[PDB]
């Protein structure tokens, strides 16, 4: 009976020697099994496979612990989802545009390219080692692993239409945002004043206006009495803020923001581009790059640099 | 134990509505209720609680939802 030596893994760091019977499929021996993203569950070992590393699902305590320590998830299917994405993302191209890793268009991935470009421009430290490592490689220009992990964490598949805001929502859960703090005040001429403090993710995201300045000055929102109260920013402690709104024509002025998302289309179906403010305004559309001194277009999300802000109100 | 509780879900325009739920039931069941009440297809939005997005397959209890918690209904873009 012919056999071969292979290694199994869930993290590609800790390897586990296995001797496999060449007359049985990988699936019969390991369960779902992947070779560099390819599903080999129904395949029998090939001679050329000797000494290769295969991903398996975390099907015992040691692998469960390794997988949790690396990915900070215990969803048993996470690895399979990651591998399926990776089988595609390893085939995408990742052009360097103005020093940032982008993604050449494939598989309706404009939203991921915009998210990735954004991530490379805001100060954010991921908690799972998987994301730290993959982000380092993606900045080195090999972003396949990072993008497949994004898809896996968001429970989206390759080819699926995506939302940038939702993607960031998923990704921030896996970031160290503990020392982020936001203080808001809401003033109603009827009801009086109520201060609120927000921490972590809720401290860096707002949906309703694109303008950080407007958020500092005040936005009108409904109160529980029915009048219009004013919500304004009292204090901000974070390395960035994200201001979001339904897509609307908005003028981006060089030097007044970090980067922004543009959505052209309709809620049901549409297209993202990325705008970044450098020496001028650069519009990145996957591999494509254009530049301009001014900008007006359908913006949905704007990111701003921050350190510490306190109102004079 | 595991008695039904009422939570709030605030839509994209700002109106909250009450929903009787049980922490044992899945996010997807709450999502069906919200779709029915708001008249928005459940593919068109995602739910968040205290910033964290709610995954359809998990039971609401996984998220520490307490009586009169407010979930936020976020209109989703398909870019
Ligand atoms: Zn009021």
């Amino acid at each position: 009976v012919r056999t071969i030596k292979v290694f199994t893994t869930v993290d590609n760091i800790n390897l586990h020697t296995q001797v496999v019977d060449m007359s049985m499929t990988y699936g019969q021996q390991f369960g779902p099994t992947y070779l560099d993203g390819a599903d080999v569950t129904k395949i029998k070992p090939h001679n050329s496979h000797e000494g290769k590393t295969f991903y398996v699902l975390p099907n015992d305590d040691t692998l469960r612990v390794e997988a949790f320590e690396y990915y900070h998830t215990t969803d048993p299917s996470f690895l399979g989802r990651y591998m399926s994405a990776l089988n595609h993302t390893k085939k995408w191209k990742y052009p360097q545009v103005n020093g940032l890793t982008s993604i050449k268009w494939a598989d309706n991935n404009c939203y991921l390219a915009t998210a990735l470009l954004t991530l490379q421009q805001i100060e954010l430290k991921f908690n799972p080692p998987a994301l730290q490592d993959a982000y380092y490689r993606a900045r080195a220009g090999e972003a396949a692993n990072f993008c497949a992990l994004i898809l896996a964490y968001c429970n989206k598949t390759v080819g699926e239409l995506g939302d940038v805001r939702e993607t960031m929502s998923y990704l921030f859960q896996h970031a160290n945002l503990d020392s982020c703090k936001r203080v808001l005040n809401v003033v109603c001429k009827t009801c009086g004043q109520q201060q609120t403090t927000l921490k972590g993710v809720e401290a860096v995201m707002y949906m309703g206006t694109l303008s950080y300045e407007q958020f500092k000055k005040g936005v009108q929102i409904p109160c529980t009495c029915g009048k219009q109260a004013t919500k304004y920013l009292v204090q901000q402690e974070s390395p960035f803020v994200m201001m979001s709104a339904p897509p609307a024509q908005y003028e981006l002025k060089h030097g007044t923001f970090t980067c922004a998302s543009e959505y052209t289309g309709n809620y049901q179906c549409g297209h993202y581009k990325h705008i970044t403010s450098k020496e001028t305004l650069y519009c990145i559309d996957g591999a494509l790059l254009t530049k301009s001194s001014e900008y007006k277009g359908p913006i949905t999300d704007v990111f701003y640099k921050e350190n510490s802000y306190t109102t004079t109100i | 134990m595991d008695e039904p509780l009422s939570i709030l879900v605030r839509n994209n325009k700002g109106r909250s509505s009450t929903y009787e739920v049980r922490l044992t039931q899945t996010v997807a069941h709450l999502k069906q209720q919200v779709s029915g009440l708001e008249g928005v297809q459940d593919d068109l939005f995602w739910l968040t609680f205290e910033g964290k997005p709610l995954e359809d397959q998990l039971p609401l209890g996984e998220y520490g939802l307490k009586p009169l918690s407010t979930v936020f209904m976020n209109l989703r873009l398909r870019g």
